[PDB]
RNA sequence: GGCGGUAGGGGAGCGUUCCCGAUGCCGAUGAAGGCCGACCCGCGAGGGCGGCUGGAGGUAAGGGAAGUGCGAAUGCCGGCA
RNA sequence: GUGAGGGCGCGAGCGAUAACGUCCGCGUCCGAGCGCGGGAACAACCGAGACCGCCAGCUAAGGCCCCCAAGUCUGGGCUAA
RNA sequence: AGUACCGUGAGGGAAAGGUGAAAAGAACCCCGGGAGGGGAGUGAAAUAGAGCCUGAAACCGUGGGCUUACAAGCAGUCACGGCCCCGCAAGGGGUUGUGGCGUGCCUAUUGAAGCAUGAGCCGGCGACUCACGGUCGUGGGCGAGCUUAAGCCGUUGAGGC
């Protein structure tokens, strides 16, 4: 019994081949270099996602340190506010009221001002 | 084969670009006084003629 | 009324009635749960003790679902060490209906 | 590599010549050369204990008692070995084709007949064996036979 | 209506007539072959022979009227190649590939 | 999902300069063409305000900077490092001193670039008064 | 409650060739192979479905035996750059 | 399998109270954690042991004037280079 | 095919198989010196048209969509926005503007993106087997026993002695 190759080895290539379209030159027309492209693109894809997290962590903080500042405040020392005045509330993603419902986040920055101090 | 000798294959991209002007031009011919056919201008020319 | 829900543990805000995909939850198919888990409101209803001690909004498990199949891949160099796992994640389908506050 | 047909030369020097490196088409890397570790003649069988051959053979008999499908039977009335006889005996017997027989008796016309068909195997008291037995649904069998059966082992 | 026209194996490089193709494409019928009749270029003897033959075959064949079709598109694709040898220096020998060419030309009814 | 903001209209600012401390008066200003005070802020976009600078030549700095803080600038050439004390710059073009100091305090990318734009320098006061001339400090 | 991992030890699996299964079943209303998918099942190697090609083969469930998986060897043959 | 080890802290010899030097002892990290945060960048220095997912949350070292998250924070001194 | 070719010679030693059920192998006309095309015609099929079944990849080309001439780069990846294409929809596909992040694969090594090795690219060929004997584990048979060798009969995929 002699087990040729056969279909195996170009269906694993094409597999991948597919993997890697739209890569620049070479490096999607070859199996070779396609794959080395891969390897590096699953290990910053899945490095990249742990990293979303931090990118908005700090997106928000921005927005909200801005508009924390039109009433009078440094993002700590309103933090602060909230949490000693016992609002758990706002995950600083929500604090995007800063944007729509201004009124509302004012309400928090009071709030937050009277308990701190 | 000797001393100088290219270090990478050149792109095929980088390649073609080098042929950035490569493409031709069309010859300039005109119309002629004599038969209704096309010259190059200054060149007597068959089915034409010309005069001194 | 703007209003923000804990659930999953994630927050997010709510309209009166839309769909919403949350993390996974404890529920029939078709069935209706309250997140009691909730904060403010679009009448301003600053949230003092983390919760509002007493309000709620009431949505309808409009159905369970897996997600779009994502390829975690690791792979460590001059050590032929690779690793390739597909995860998809399940959760499921809010319907909002009642904010009652 | 060394029962291929190629000379022993090396291919190339081996040394400043920018080639590779070798010795002769023989070797198993060139396309044409020898192969490796493939296939040579060899002897599958082996020595299975007799102790268990016969165990096999009662249990394959058993499995199919134990199922009913055995019939032992003398009334070959179907003589002149001539397919039809057989297969209007067989009609009688139970025999009509839904099922698979292994046919084993010790007269050759009876297998004269039985064996054209499709559906039986034919085969004397002696071949009696565990592939065939599990092979055909159904077992039946000369008393003749099934004698000689019990003589192996009884 | 289209109507081809094609000289396969035509012995001579691809990249070299290509540049005489490329300079009649998307044409006036009357003024390619003024074009090419005055190009400079071993090439346009074989493209002016093909895009000839294609409005013969527009004309007799596809009744295109020849005072209105145009080169509604052609190219030229490279046919297997023709190798020698070339002996060379101290002994080596490189290979020289004698290349050749399939050309196409298509013409169409001038317009609607 | 986060929002995303839309299409806005640029704030013209107008900062004074005089009496000012280089270095300080900077870090405010780059903070505006970024539009980094602006909650509605986003990285990708570039939104910032248009600030503009008068009476850049009364920038005031700390200590000896006037004759000690030399500025450098390498022209391709061998030899070519030309190095610049304040006191000249300040002599000559003057907001360039400014200039400089904002631009080494924005993102280094293109729309980096683009802020720099942003930024309208001059010392006089008065600048071509176009329209929006919102007074801060 | 544990779960980074080279050399290495252990375990479970996927796929190629061939055999029993087979005087069978799939198959021109379309076999193998090729091309394509944003679908379905599998952690995965894989498996399935659908359209296009292709024109005659293919081979379950459960087992069995191996010339059984390639990116590199200044590897070998060919094609093209 | 391994029998080239390497750096760092400490304790000695050698060395010149030289060396990304060497040779032992104890420990440690890299090796195999060139995975993650800090140190501008940087195996082994400080922080921490990555099963996968999350546009949640607290903190570690380090850091909070702008590039660059977060105090141009409060109070008392010193330094003019 | 021991041929072509290489070697003075002993001697070395290739590559190269496939239309179609049938030749029905394309009359005749058309452009062309011819080659080769277009039409006509044969055929179930002619992208079966003659080194002609299938016909993959690298490689060359025309057309279309998106994008690029103030930009800094292991070519990805994460986010957002534009544009084009699917779809009732919500969604999805293609492209890439800006923003964040990011030192190729293998090998060898105390230590490599490394200015250390290997690889132009693609396709196919390519490396832990087998026999006997040992040793331990393992699924069975029998057990103070267990088992047969060569061979003989039988069979022609039958076992038995
Ligand atoms: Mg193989
Ligand atoms: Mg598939
Ligand atoms: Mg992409
Ligand atoms: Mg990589
Ligand atoms: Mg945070
Ligand atoms: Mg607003
Ligand atoms: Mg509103
Ligand atoms: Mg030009
Ligand atoms: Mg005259
Ligand atoms: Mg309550
Ligand atoms: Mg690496
Ligand atoms: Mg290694
Ligand atoms: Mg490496
Ligand atoms: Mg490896
Ligand atoms: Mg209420
Ligand atoms: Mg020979
Ligand atoms: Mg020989
Ligand atoms: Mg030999
Ligand atoms: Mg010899
Ligand atoms: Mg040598
Ligand atoms: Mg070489
Ligand atoms: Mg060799
Ligand atoms: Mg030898
Ligand atoms: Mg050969
Ligand atoms: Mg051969
Ligand atoms: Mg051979
Ligand atoms: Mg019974
Ligand atoms: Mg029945
Ligand atoms: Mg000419
Ligand atoms: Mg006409
Ligand atoms: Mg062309
Ligand atoms: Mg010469
Ligand atoms: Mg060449
Ligand atoms: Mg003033
Ligand atoms: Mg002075
Ligand atoms: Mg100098
Ligand atoms: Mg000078
Ligand atoms: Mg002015
Ligand atoms: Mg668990
Ligand atoms: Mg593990
Ligand atoms: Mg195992
Ligand atoms: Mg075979
Ligand atoms: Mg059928
Ligand atoms: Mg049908
Ligand atoms: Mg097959
Ligand atoms: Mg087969
Ligand atoms: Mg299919
Ligand atoms: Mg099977
Ligand atoms: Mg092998
Ligand atoms: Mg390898
Ligand atoms: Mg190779
Ligand atoms: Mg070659
Ligand atoms: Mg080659
Ligand atoms: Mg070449
Ligand atoms: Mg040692
Ligand atoms: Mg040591
Ligand atoms: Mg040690
Ligand atoms: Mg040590
Ligand atoms: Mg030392
Ligand atoms: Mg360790
Ligand atoms: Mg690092
Ligand atoms: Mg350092
Ligand atoms: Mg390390
Ligand atoms: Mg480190
Ligand atoms: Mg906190
Ligand atoms: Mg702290
Ligand atoms: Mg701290
Ligand atoms: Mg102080
Ligand atoms: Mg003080
Ligand atoms: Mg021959
Ligand atoms: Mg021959
Ligand atoms: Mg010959
Ligand atoms: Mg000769
Ligand atoms: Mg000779
Ligand atoms: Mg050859
Ligand atoms: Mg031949
Ligand atoms: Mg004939
Ligand atoms: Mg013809
Ligand atoms: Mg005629
Ligand atoms: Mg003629
Ligand atoms: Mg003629
Ligand atoms: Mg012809
Ligand atoms: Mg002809
Ligand atoms: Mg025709
Ligand atoms: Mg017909
Ligand atoms: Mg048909
Ligand atoms: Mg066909
Ligand atoms: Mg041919
Ligand atoms: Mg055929
Ligand atoms: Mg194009
Ligand atoms: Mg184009
Ligand atoms: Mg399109
Ligand atoms: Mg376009
Ligand atoms: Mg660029
Ligand atoms: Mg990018
Ligand atoms: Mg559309
Ligand atoms: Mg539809
Ligand atoms: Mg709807
Ligand atoms: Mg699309
Ligand atoms: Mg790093
Ligand atoms: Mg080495
Ligand atoms: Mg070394
Ligand atoms: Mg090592
Ligand atoms: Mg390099
Ligand atoms: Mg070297
Ligand atoms: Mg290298
Ligand atoms: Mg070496
Ligand atoms: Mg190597
Ligand atoms: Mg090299
Ligand atoms: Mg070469
Ligand atoms: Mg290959
Ligand atoms: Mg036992
Ligand atoms: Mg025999």
């Amino acid at each position: 019994p002699r087990a040729k190759t056969g279909v195996v080895r170009r269906r694993k290539h094409k597999k991948i081949l597919k993997l890697a379209k739209g890569y620049w030159g070479l490096r999607s027309k070859s199996f070779r270099k396609a794959r080395e492209t891969l390897f590096a693109a699953g290990n910053y894809a899945y490095a990249h996602r742990k990293r979303r997290k931090r990118d908005f962590r700090r997106l928000w903080i921005v927005r909200i340190n801005a508009a924390c500042r039109q009433h009078g405040l440094n993002y700590s020392t309103f933090i602060h506010g909230l949490k000693k005045a016992g609002i758990e509330v706002d995950r600083k993603n929500l604090a995007d009221l800063a944007v729509r419902e201004p009124q509302v986040f004012a309400e928090l920055v009071e709030r937050a001002k009277a308990a701190q101090g | 084969a000797k001393h100088p000798v290219p270090k990478k294959k050149t792109s095929k991209a980088r390649r073609d670009a080098r042929r950035s002007h490569h493409a031709l031009t069309p010859p300039i011919l005109v119309p002629c006084p004599e038969c209704k056919a096309m010259k190059p201008p200054h060149t007597v020319c068959p089915e034409c003629g010309y005069y001194a | 009324m703007f209003a923000i829900v804990k659930t999953g543990g994630k927050q997010y805000r709510v309209e009166p009635g839309l769909k919403l995909r949350v993390e996974k939850l404890d529920a029939e198919p078709g069935a209706t749960v309250e997140l009691p888990v909730l904060l403010l409101g679009g009448e301003k209803t600053v949230v003092g003790t983390p919760v509002v001690e007493g309000a709620s909004v009431v949505a309808e498990v409009l159905g369970h679902g897996r997600g779009k199949k994502i390829l975690v891949s690791k792979f460590k160099a001059k050590v032929q060490y690779r690793r390739k796992k597909g995860h998809r994640q399940p959760y499921t389908e809010l319907l909002i209906k009642e904010i009652r506050g | 590599r060394g029962e291929v047909a190629y000379s022993g030369r090396k291919i190339w020097p081996q040394k400043h010549t920018g080639r590779a490196r070798h010795g002769d088409i023989g070797a198993p890397i060139f396309v044409g050369g020898g192969v490796v570790f493939g296939p040579k003649p060899r002897d599958y069988s082996y020595t299975l204990p007799k102790k268990v051959r016969k165990k096999g053979l009662a249990m394959a008999v058993a499995d199919r008692a134990r199922e009913g499908k055995l019939l032992l039977v003398e009334a070959f009335a179907g003589v002149n070995g001539k397919t039809k006889e057989f297969l209007a005996w067989a009609k009688e017997a139970g025999l009509d084709g839904s099922e698979s027989v292994l046919l084993v008796t010790g007269n050759e016309l009876v297998r004269r007949a039985a064996r054209n068909l499709p559906w039986v195997v034919t085969l004397a008291p002696e071949g009696l064996n565990v592939y065939d037995i599990v092979r055909t649904e159904r077992l039946v069998m000369d008393l003749d036979a099934w004698e000689v059966f019990q003589n192996r082992i009884g | 209506m289209e109507a081809k026209a094609i000289a396969r194996y035509v012995r001579i490089s691809p990249r070299k007539v290509r540049l005489v193709v490329d300079l009649i494409r998307g044409k006036s019928l009357e003024e390619a072959r003024n074009i090419l009749r005055y190009t400079n270029k071993r090439g346009a003897y074989f493209v002016a022979k093909v895009l000839e033959s294609a409005a013969a075959n527009a004309v007799n064949n596809h009744d295109m009227l020849e005072d209105r079709l145009y080169v509604k598109a052609a190219y030229v694709d490279e046919g297997p190649a023709l190798k020698r040898v070339l002996p060379r220096a101290r002994g080596r020998a490189d290979i020289i590939k004698k290349r050749t060419s399939h050309i196409t030309v298509i013409l169409g009814e001038k317009h609607g | 999902k986060t929002y995303v903001p839309k299409q806005v209209e640029p704030r013209w600012v107008l900062i004074d300069a005089e009496g000012k401390t280089l270095g300080r008066l900077a870090t405010k200003i780059a903070t505006l063409l970024r539009g980094k005070h602006r909650p509605d802020w986003t990285p990708n976009v570039a939104m910032g305000d248009f600030v503009v600078v008068v009476n850049a030549d009364k920038i005031r700095v700390t200590g000896k900077k006037l004759e000690q803080k030399i500025y450098t600038r390498y022209s391709g050439y061998p030899g070519g490092l030309k190095k610049i004390p304040l006191e000249k710059m300040l002599a000559t073009h003057p907001e360039r001193v400014l200039e400089h100091a904002v631009k080494g305090m924005l993102p280094k990318g293109p729309l980096g670039r683009r802020l720099f734009k942003r930024l309208k320098v001059y010392a006089g006061p008065d600048h071509p008064h176009q329209a929006q001339r919102p007074e801060k400090l």
